């Protein structure tokens, strides 16, 4: 018969019995009949018997009541609907806008793209955000870790992403939030919400609080989103790209940890889940960009114990593509977005990559920035004055630079009225090249605050 | 068109022209691709096993009453009670030349998608090392392309030398380059990808094809997304198809790339099957594991040819040459891994962070590098100019080292600080800058001829790369006759120091 | 005063790189205890 | 009476046997179909028992047929072994012909009693600095090459194998245990290039080989030596025996690959908890007794270059003659690169080494010692800050640093400087020399890679 | 104000429940839509009697004999 009733449960784990000719694969939907919990299935423990963990509470429940399979992994919907909507791990409406209209739905637990769906070429990602367009440019289908602490409207910067990549490109953004503070997460809904920015994300957030397993599989669910969503392509083919925000999969890690030691199977070396290196692979090579179509990832990441030697943030450089940081004193200066600009690097950042001449300007414009820390530190110990003139003409043209970087957003356009900044490549190295030749050293630093291209720095110094 | 109807008709008269006697043995309990199978006894240790989901199993457990066995690829699609059948037969892969300009399973399955490829013949996997009285002294020269690599680090036919470094150092692209240097050899080449990005897959492929290397050349790939069984055992695969020529008197050379993945994931593997660990959760056998696959390669003796091939040859001593990547955490020189894999290479390279970040690239950490061969390969010429040069820039490291408390300096170090200066600029290239050996050979002779010692800092490079047009231009027929042979006369060195002469000039 | 600053500069540099050590060993020794008492706890539990 | 195999794990096996034929703890057994032997170890019971393999585990299926010796392993002895390369179980593998002899020896036994020691008081010379300066040997002593993987344990045995070697006359042996394979047989050839190949037998126990075989390696050719020891010349005793070991770290390594298997209990890091014992054992047999002398010298690996492991402690309290290697020596390109400090040796006596060579010695250790404590503040402060005989004494210490530094006659492979033999008298007035001052005006690189202290001023007047 | 005792002496289960107790309780005057404080007191001697518990429950120890659903509760 097509379903089993429960024989035994410890903790999260949940056994059924069911006869010999029919009992599911791995994956698959198990609902308890007789309530809403779900069951996923993870091993055959013979003899009718199989594991599987619950999604949501582990009460109201006793053995031998029935519990079903639909012998099919859980199918969650896909559709543009979903856009606007915030839903559980079940893709189920949280968001109270009734249910999702869209009943398309598709399996998650699917296989990794083959290697001839391997895009066969790299090239640049772009995006309106100078620093991001010189110093860590990204690629289609990329994977960049995030780093920093709190205060710098993170949210802020992933919402100028979106309004980018759909104005520019019309590019798709999905955000999953895995282990959400929950308060934090509905004051993000009101950001992203008075920001018309709402319509064109898509949203699930796994609570902490949550029993470990949806948390984890939270994951794979955005995943599927977005695979769907540059699969679903216009005519002439080629869909368009999309774009996938993951909330602190650090905390994913933490909650494989957890299921680890649920199973009850042995805890690793530093005390990990062994298996640990193969799910991100799941995860990674489930994420590029194909033959016809990209999505690229950014992910947020917190580092334990400060630390880069345990295993999380080892296994996690095997993937990002690049890294970005959030300097404190940097927004402490008023320096918007608030990006350490030195620092964060990009494994693409090559004159094969980026451009010969790219390359160049971006290598002596860090050499100039680096060479400026070098000397900001004697300056205080011992006056400007000290210095060599062109050791002064350093810190003034950098000075400059980051002023430059300074920019209004669109996102920050709604926020005060101004405004937003737009810049592409090849718009901003032309300024940048120009001020190599120092030709606006009487230009005033301040000429270069809150401004888009090196023109309407010229047009404020004009005014100024 | 009809010759497809003709060929599968005719293949369909090929075989299943009869019942066979087989054994089975169903599921009994399943996890992760590693499954309990009861009900097989004439099992085989390693074996084949068959299963109607038309994938294979590899035997672990021989107990008393069942088996535990391996998956060979995904699971989702098995279930208990399924069935389940031996092939009798143990592990083997398809090997041929015919391998070549392909990349296929780590079965040997063209996963490139250019068609099947059959190899007339195919070779169980797991094979022990040849016997002692084969062996034979290193005694034939690889070339890296590189200058910093070739002289102060030989490496010839058959050697053993670890590549340690961080990510993102320049670990790979090292031995891309020597591999590119052997287009000319002909030497066999072979290279395998483990549990790595399919996008750096993908641009290596390109890059090779781009040069047209991948003709001499084949590689199989363990995806990083692959079940771990695969990573595990594609390295022996790999090792199996290169000794091929080997074992038929002919120079081979592998590379294999990333074994601590290999290793994180046997030891998962086996840990799984509950085993006890050892340090760090590796159990103890890790060492035995890799260094069994290790010994696999070596420089034989033609009579082991003989031996091998009863008269299929004239008999030629045959070797195959070892790439093998391990990367350190920190910079971790002494950990357990590479402590344990240190004492099975004839040698090690490292490459050291700093200078890579300050743009030396490569960046060599010369002081502890050094190969158990050495002065066994080189050329004469080589040999000669090399010995203690990079015994002098370690000894110049460390006056450096010394040299930042102390204001003191005598005459000798002034002199060793100076000159490792000068040698140190002297040993950069770019990436893809192979050299000839005429190259390297000139540059060291200005650099012993203190040539060096005399010219700017910065425009060292410039002067060297000028020095090689001045030369290959002019002296062509002498460096075509110098790299033809390895092989240094006086006179020679006359007419170097004569273009030395007029290119100071110049 | 000015050979004074330049050497309490160097004292400065020798402490810093002395820190970058003390991190390292503390990070490695810290993995190794957590991974030892690790090994004591899944000994102890395959007893009973 | 034969036995059938029930189930198959790894490299270690288990068979039925019948109720009335049950073999004893050590006997061969022989697999019916194929070639393979086994070992037994435990009394399973019950008609069952379990056993190890030696050689390739494949081929083997479960009921296949196994009988029994009634006899353990007892191997070919006597000199008709010598010149011959051998397997673990003692047969040709140089295929120079079977064996001549027909005396076998089992490679057990128990140890030898205590009233059957012997004092070695034969001191040696060898041509070390460093060796002959701080660790006079006894002729029949055990003599460990404490070390890391590639610090140079092979290379230091290579040229005390030169030097020992045609220093010495008589009876000589080697067994390759778990190593590469290519150094040993670049060694035989060495050896076939000199005559003493004749002298000395050849067996190899390699890494390749499976652990069971790689276990009971050892026994070979310890037994072999026991016996020759034991084997008296007419008119006379037992002959000088040239003892070598290569990485007994590879059988404790053995060891720990077979007990998980065995049954057996995780020591606390992962040994089998019978590694003391089993090293014991091992090393009891080993000995000069009150019949002949035997001179053993000993490969010892490092593990992770950890001192503190259990398996260098337990080490140290079997090694007379202890000898260390460094990492960082050899980081600073000094070969060899031997530790001055923890390398000891018991035979250090005023009254044995000569009042002179005592004390020079122990003013060296004391001179290195402050040298080594003052590095933390040097490292820290600036060297010119300190007292001038603090800095006088760093100067001494360093340069007699370089004056160890020696080359060495099979050294000049990866080098070409060709390498020396220093006579004890030059290395003790040399050092006496440097610790009088007699060379405080004298640059520092005079004394780097060279020989005695003549090298020294003719390098020094060159320089 | 109210005041719920978990003293050392007492039996590790009771101690181990009173803190969703406690909250259960401010909880009511939070759903009585007004606003009210609680304080979490020695929670990780709490966590020392948890997994004591697990351990005599005999589930699968932990690091630091710690099963990961402590973070979880
Ligand atoms: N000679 C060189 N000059 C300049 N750059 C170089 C040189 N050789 C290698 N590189 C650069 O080093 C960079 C990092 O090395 P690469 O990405 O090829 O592999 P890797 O060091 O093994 O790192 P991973 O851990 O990702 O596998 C490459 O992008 C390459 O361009
Ligand atoms: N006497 C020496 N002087 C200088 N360098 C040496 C000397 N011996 C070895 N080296 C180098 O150090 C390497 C390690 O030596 P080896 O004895 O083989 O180490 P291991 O302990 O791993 O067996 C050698 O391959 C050689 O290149
Ligand atoms: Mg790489
Ligand atoms: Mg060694």
């Amino acid at each position: 018969m097509s379903s089993g009733r429960i024989i035994q449960i410890i903790g999260a784990v949940i056994d059924v019995e069911f006869e010999r000719t029919s009992v599911p694969k791995i994956y698959d939907a198990l609902q308890v009949d007789g309530t809403e919990t779900t069951l996923e299935v993870q091993q055959q423990l013979g003899d009718g018997v199989v594991r599987t963990i619950a999604m949501g509470s582990t009460e109201g429940l006793k053995r031998g009541l029935t519990v079903t399979s639909t012998n099919a992994p859980i199918s969650v919907p896909v559709g543009t609907a979903t856009l606007g909507r915030i839903m559980d791990v079940l893709g189920r409406p949280i968001d109270e806008a009734g249910p999702v209209a869209t009943e398309e739905r598709l399996p998650i637990h699917r296989q990794a793209p083959s290697y001839a769906e391997q895009a066969a070429s790299t090239d640049l990602l772009e995006t309106g955000i100078k620093v991001i367009d010189l110093l860590c440019p990204f690629a289609k289908g990329g994977k960049v870790g995030l780093f920093g602490g709190a205060g710098v409207g993170k949210t802020v910067n992933m919402m100028e992403l979106i309004n980018n990549i759909a104005k520019a490109h019309s590019g798709l953004s999905v955000f999953a939030g895995v282990g959400e503070r929950t308060r934090e997460g509905n004051d993000f809904y009101h950001e992203m919400k008075d920001s018309n920015v709402l319509d064109k994300v898509a949203m699930v957030y796994g609570q902490m609080n949550e029993p470990p397993g949806n948390r984890l599989r939270v994951a794979l669910t955005g995943l599927t989103m977005a695979e769907y969503f540059r699969d679903e392509k216009d005519e002439n083919g080629k869909g368009r790209d999309v774009l996938l925000f993951v909330d602190n999969i650090y905390r994913y890690t933490l909650a494989g940890t957890e299921v680890s030691a649920l199973l009850g199977r042995m805890p690793s070396a530093v005390g990990y889940q062994p298996t640990l290196a193969e799910e991100m692979g799941v995860l990674q090579e489930r994420i590029t960009s194909t033959k016809s179509g990209s999505i690229t990832s950014i992910q947020a990441v917190y580092v334990p114990a400060d630390d880069l030697t345990d295993p999380s943030p080892a296994t996690t450089f095997a993937h990002l593509d690049a890294t970005v940081v959030l300097s404190r004193d940097i927004a402490s200066s008023g320096i918007y977005p608030a990006i350490d600009p030195l620092d964060s690097t990009s494994r693409q950042l090559d004159p094969l990559v980026v451009g010969q001449e790219h390359y160049e300007i971006a290598r002596a414009v860090q050499n100039v920035l680096q060479r400026y820390k070098e000397l900001k530190d004697i300056i205080a110990i011992l006056g400007m004055d000290e210095l060599a003139e062109e050791d002064k003409l350093v810190v003034y043209r950098a000075r400059k630079i980051q002023r430059f970087f300074s920019q209004p957003f669109h996102v920050a356009e709604v926020f005060t009225g101004a405004p937003g900044k737009l810049v592409p490549l090849k718009e901003t190295i032309r300024g940048f090249k120009g001020l190599l030749a120092g030709e606006y050293d009487h230009i005033p630093e301040q000429a270069f605050y809150m401004v888009g291209g090196i023109d309407e720095v010229i047009a404020k110094a004009e005014k100024l | 068109p009809s010759e497809i109807s003709a060929l599968i008709k005719q293949r369909i008269g090929d075989l299943d022209t009869s019942a066979t006697a087989k054994n089975e043995g169903t599921i009994v309990m399943v996890s992760d691709g590693i499954v309990r199978i009861h009900g097989l006894a004439d099992a085989m240790y390693g074996e084949m096993i068959e299963f109607d989901g038309g994938l294979f199993g590899m035997a672990l457990n021989l107990e008393q009453d069942s088996v535990g066995a391996v998956v060979l690829g995904n699971y989702l699609s098995l279930q208990e009670g399924q069935k389940a059948r031996c092939t009798g037969r143990v592990l083997e892969v398809p090997v041929g030349p015919e391998l070549l300009g392909r990349v296929v399973d780590a079965l040997g399955n063209p996963i490139d998608g250019k068609g099947p490829i059959d190899a007339k013949l195919t070779d169980a996997v797991e094979k022990v090392a040849p016997g002692v009285i084969w062996r034979q002294s290193v005694d034939q020269p690889v070339q890296t392309g590189y200058k910093s690599v070739d002289t102060m680090i030989p490496v010839g036919r058959g050697q053993r030398e670890l590549i340690i470094g961080d990510r993102q150092t320049g670990k790979t692209a090292m031995a891309i380059d020597a591999i590119i240097a052997q287009k000319n050899s002909g030497i066999k080449c072979v290279y395998v990808a483990i549990g790595q990005k399919q996008s750096t897959i993908a641009n290596v492929v390109r890059k090779l094809e781009e040069t047209g290397a991948m003709a001499y050349t084949t590689v199989v790939a363990a995806a990083a997304a692959d079940p771990a069984a695969m990573q595990y055992l594609a390295p022996y695969s790999g090792c199996t198809m290169g000794e091929y020529f080997r074992d038929r008197g002919e120079d081979a050379l592998i590379i294999y790339d990333d074994l601590s993945k290999q290793a994180v994931a046997y030891r998962q593997i086996s840990l799984l099957l509950r085993r006890p660990p050892g340090r760090e959760a590796y159990p103890g056998d890790v060492f035995y594991l890799h260094s069994r696959l290790l010994e696999r390669a070596s420089r034989v003796s033609a009579e082991y040819v003989e031996k091998f091939t009863n008269g299929a040859v004239t008999g030629k001593t045959g070797s195959l040459t070892a790439l093998p990547i391990i990367e350190t955490q920190a910079g971790d020189v002494s950990a357990f891994v590479p402590t344990n894999v240190i004492s099975i290479t004839d040698g090690q390279i490292f490459l050291e962070t700093s200078l890579f970040n300050a743009g030396i690239r490569p960046a060599v950490n010369a002081g502890i590098s050094v190969s158990r061969v050495g002065g066994s390969a080189q050329t004469k010429i080589i040999k000669k100019l090399s010995g203690g040069i990079r015994t002098a820039l370690a000894q110049y490291r460390e006056l450096a080292a010394f040299a930042q408390f102390a204001s003191d300096l005598d005459e000798a170090t002034r002199k060793q600080l100076e000159h490792g200066q000068r040698v140190t600029e002297l040993m950069k290239q770019k990436q893809y800058a192979p050299y000839s050996i005429a190259d390297q050979a000139v540059s060291v002779y200005a650099s012993n001829e203190g040539y060096m010692a005399d010219v700017e800092v910065k425009k060292i490079v410039d002067f060297d790369a000028a020095l090689i047009a001045y030369f290959r231009s002019e002296y062509a027929p002498l460096m075509k006759q110098i790299d033809e042979t390895g092989d240094y006369n006086k006179d020679i060195e006359a007419a170097i120091k004569a273009g030395i002469e007029s290119f100071k000039a110049t | 005063q000015s050979a004074r600053m330049v050497a309490m500069k160097a004292a400065t540099d020798n402490a810093g790189q002395l820190i970058k050590d003390l991190q390292l060993i503390y990070n490695k020794l810290r993995q190794a205890a957590i991974t030892q008492e690790i090994s004591e706890i899944v000994g102890g539990a395959a007893a009973v």
